[PDB]
């Protein structure tokens, strides 16, 4: 038997351990607050041809005055976020931000630490396994959408195993031609062009038949536990700028290409309940960085 | 922020001579409500539209 | 003055101790409450801004 | 904070003697010591920094279970202002005043086979600054004391030379020696200069530079006490006296 | 002769025939308008230390202040709003909320039913049919990108037709490698590697040349008429809510990876223009659920 | 030997040299202003059930007040929007707009007009070359998701060379299976799914064992210097618009799926980083004809 994985699930490198506290999800909630109130005052000092209210929003953010000739960075709080971000990415990375750095810049702003008030949707499409008999070939692409693509070289009809996890909520197959799909040990149904699944029903069965190969498409849908200020338009900008800066370069550590594909893999991982909570938490660092260095631009 | 502050206060002033002023917009009636702890009519009203 | 004791009796005692005491007698203030910062800016004029 | 604001030999050991061990001992998970780690400088360099973890950084990092672990927690809490992750060492050591482990045996600890040289390598004492060696040399000289080994901590003055010119000047058993010593041990305090909100390019250094600028905000918050102001509001058990007596000198 | 078509356009099944009525789109553009301040009431509440930005957006949804110890449901806007969903979906879903409770709810505030007034634009890709020669093999795969892969194993070059509907305004086709592409009755120009073309223009013939498969790339763009309020980041979000909280699943239906593939499928059918009208109410509807749930998670 | 290109990198056609500076940039950043409070003001006028807030917002843009019989067009600073959009794309376009026109229409509002002040990331992935010995065939298909298929025939392991260019500022490459990946006169590491690469850091050379195919997805980000206002959404909704209102419809000119598309191609193009610049103010334009259109549609 041949056996194929999603590329992106293969191998989730450890999430760090670090700023997990109450107090530490203040300080990445209040970071946040303070970066959304720094890109719109960026706006209103466009609009009103005044430095003052940018001024007015640096100050509360770099707990300093902005003065000529010194580059606005961020402050003491740009240090903090962006060295945090780097040590939920992975374990191996450092901890070096002092507690009471975390409680200082956490009492800036009154705001909660709750990171479970509400929901978000997820569509990285998990395929733990596909086995497949000797004479068949297997190819599988794509992350938010995964094309598998079979063909049959036997002289009969083969039977391909699907196993999507337990993680995933709704599953949706699409077909290149009507197949055939249905769960271990039941009769199959007449050949259909899609199939709306639940992956906790088991393993499924698909019968290839011999000739043209046939192509599923995979669609899949996850409900992740976030923050009300969770935005996944943000979250994932920061994603590819964190990845730019360098912050995610680490030893023995894992890229991604979406933070879509980071949170559903390490959900999948053993004690992916313990590291979701982390990935959440990064998330909205990540949102907190996207908005922090687009107000404060380097060339 | 300061300027919100100021603007409130100065706003809120100029509605209040405005309405009391000739014949008040406002009846007698809610005027000794409002005055009934020993503040001016005046005072009474613009906390109350506050 | 409310729990009728004198300064010597409840010298040695804390804050939480204090609070506790207080609270039993039925005084519900023990508690002190943080300011609200209000950010003001100057405008510039000649000179520059605040 | 509170720990690197004392600037006087009297003011550290009065400290030390109503500090419980516990604020010594940091129960968050931390990182592994001894690590070559990439940092972000946004504010100097585009590219990741480079340096080396240390147990004498402000941050918490894991320890030993060993007795070694504990004092040399006990040392970074007195030099760096926190300590490392040493879990269930118990209810009876954790209750203790810093002193009372470092020169009292009813305590229970055994420290008689440490070692001065292996413990200054671990802590770094070619990295720490003056101040930082005085405070770490009179944790040595306590433990000395308490285990009767004078003799052994002469003789580690001796082969360092550095640490011989600034070792403090008391004999642990004696008050009129604490009283009478001017070294000047503070780590943090007012500044005379120009102190900016900037950061600094090693771990330690920026670490440091946290302590110093939140001891300004503590030296103007409501829960730092004038004792020019507020002398009489204070309990006169812990009042200040020109006759303060560590109890047993 | 081979066909292949696109999986999504296969079978498109009824939709409901209630509450598309003048008070039932009052009543679901008052569910948008309301849900959309309950989720701007938790934000401001967050920057201020008061519950009560929340708790006035809260009591004018549901009719009942909120309390704790409770799980905060909706009250019956969120009953009704998640039975209208249903209905919308298919015919063979129940119509259980009264005309009367409809009614009531819509004039709690004063908006138009107008659903028509704006347009928005729809990237699913129509692949009605793909006929080919016999020595010839055709693959389609995808919705929002259609990639089709034809490999010609035949001694000649093959003619192969590509038909794309009626209904999408321009679809780009880019090749892997350079190819020709004309008209019916048309002839053919220079290898290029990009085309726009207009749908209603008619049949497209593709010259597929003997030797390595060529693959093409299909994007559409298709405007649809809705309201103002029409958010496609919203509608697709709650869509899947909707799958997910298992409102879509009544006997014989057909299930879709998103909106916008449901919405082009139905276009395509017999009475597309109708059943259009009747998808985008249940767009704005999908909005204000995901709205609404994402402020009060049950 | 065989080449293989993406197919959106051929051929960038000559954008317009016109309405670029100062006094033109502030017009473009007027207009974004000024068309999303048309969209707020519609918001408004809905909930508050008077028009009296739409009435404004539309007389600061047309200069006229709306009319019951009179179709709602935006007056001349749409005509203006919509012809400097059309001279954005191409050199050949009329640009026609005098200068006194876009000077009065920069005065409506106070802007900088500043198009360096933030950055914007594009996800389009540029494979200008992949170098292919005999008997391997290399097909390249998509432009945001770029999927390389490789057949080895021949009887020992090829060495296939990637060429991602010198803008693009990271490539994730993922596999099928796990493949070898190098540098030039670099040794090859153990196989693994995943590699993040430099496209500075030179070509790249991948080994391909002979049996089957070996897919690699690849997925890159590049960041654009943008203005403050600028949003990726709106201003994708506005090149479909644009597009099907034929406003990109003139001679010798190429056509993209996306504006993410767009910008990359030019980038790429021999003295690219002169067209980017224009590219970012079309953008904005684009991010303002959609907000307007949406308001007013024709």
């Amino acid at each position: 038997a041949n056996r194929a994985t999603s590329a992106f699930l293969d191998n989730p490198h450890p999430v760090g351990v670090n700023y997990v506290d109450e107090g530490s999800r203040q300080f990445v909630a209040v970071a946040e607050l303070l970066a959304s109130k720094l890109i719109d005052s960026s706006r209103e000092s466009d609009e009103s041809n005044s430095d003052v209210p940018f001024v007015q929003a640096y100050s509360k953010f770099a707990d300093d005055n902005p003065r000529h000739l010194r580059v606005k960075t961020g402050g003491k709080m740009a240090n903090a976020l962006t060295n945090v971000i780097r040590s939920y990415y992975s374990i191996n990375a450092p901890a070096i931000v002092p507690q009471v750095e975390i409680d200082r810049l956490a009492s800036k702003a009154t705001v909660s630490g709750d990171m479970y008030n509400s929901y978000a949707i997820f569509n990285s499409v998990p395929i733990v396994e596909v086995l497949s008999p000797a004479r068949t070939t297997v190819s599988i692409v794509g992350s938010d959408r995964a094309d598998v693509t079979m063909l049959n070289t036997g002289a009969g009809a083969a039977n391909i195993t699907f196993n999507f996890g337990q993680i995933a909520e709704t599953v949706i197959l699409k077909g290149s031609v009507p197949f055939q799909l249905a769960r271990l040990n039941q009769p199959m149904p007449a050949a259909r062009f899609t199939y709306k699944l639940r992956p906790l029903d088991g393993p499924f069965i698909v019968v290839l038949p011999v000739g043209n190969p046939l192509v599923i498409s995979a669609t899949a849908a996850t409900r992740i536990q976030v923050p009300l200020a969770f935005n996944k338009a943000l979250v994932e900008s920061g994603f590819q700028t964190a990845m730019n800066d360098g912050l995610f370069d680490i030893q023995n550590v894992n890229y991604y290409s979406s933070f879509d594909e980071f949170i559903i893999s390490q959900y999948h991982a053993q004690d992916g309940i313990n590291r979701v909570s982390t990935c959440v938490i990064l998330g909205l660092a990540l949102q907190a960085y996207d908005q922090m260095r687009r107000a404060l631009p380097v060339r | 922020t300061s300027g919100s502050i100021i603007n409130h206060a100065n706003n809120l002033n100029k509605v209040i001579n405005h309405v009391f002023a000739d014949k008040p917009l406002i009846s007698e009636t809610m005027l000794k409500i409002l005055t009934i702890d020993g503040t001016t009519g005046k005072d009474g009203y613009r906390n109350w539209l506050d | 003055f409310l729990t009728n004791t004198t300064y010597d009796i409840v010298n040695n005692d804390t804050i939480d101790v204090l609070k506790m005491k207080l609270r039993n007698q039925g005084w519900p203030f023990v508690e002190r409450y943080n300011a609200v910062e209000i950010d003001m800016s100057v405008e510039p004029l000649r000179s520059p801004g605040q | 904070m509170d720990v690197l604001s004392k600037g006087s030999l009297k003011e550290l050991l009065a400290h030390l003697e109503k500090t419980p061990l516990e604020e010594a001992i940091s129960y968050r998970i931390g990182t592994v010591p001894y690590q070559n780690v990439l940092i972000s400088r946004n504010e100097y360099y585009n590219q990741l920094y480079p340096d080396t973890t240390s147990l004498i950084d402000g941050v918490s990092r894991e320890g030993q279970r060993n007795v070694n672990g504990l004092i040399m927690s006990i040392i970074s809490y007195v030099v760096s202002g926190s300590g490392h992750y040493i879990p269930n060492i118990g209810f009876m050591l954790l209750r203790r005043s810093i002193l009372d482990i470092l020169t009292k045996h009813d305590t229970g600890l055994v420290t008689n086979n440490l070692n001065y040289g292996i413990i200054a390598r671990n802590l770094t004492v070619s990295k720490m600054n003056c101040e930082q060696r005085k405070r770490m040399l009179i944790c040595f000289k306590l433990l000395a004391y308490k285990d009767g080994n004078q003799n052994d901590y002469e003789i580690y003055l001796n082969q360092n030379i550095p640490l011989k010119q600034i070792a403090p000047n008391f004999i642990p058993g004696d008050m009129r020696t604490v009283i009478h010593n001017q070294d000047q041990l503070a780590i943090v305090g007012i500044p005379a200069y120009r102190l900016t909100q900037s950061t600094e390019l090693s771990i330690r250094d920026d670490n440091a530079k946290s302590y110093k600028l939140g001891y300004v905000d503590w030296y103007n918050s409501n829960s730092f006490l004038r004792e020019r102001s507020e002398f009489n509001l204070i309990r006169l058990k812990d009042r200040d006296t020109k006759y303060g007596k560590l109890n047993g000198w």
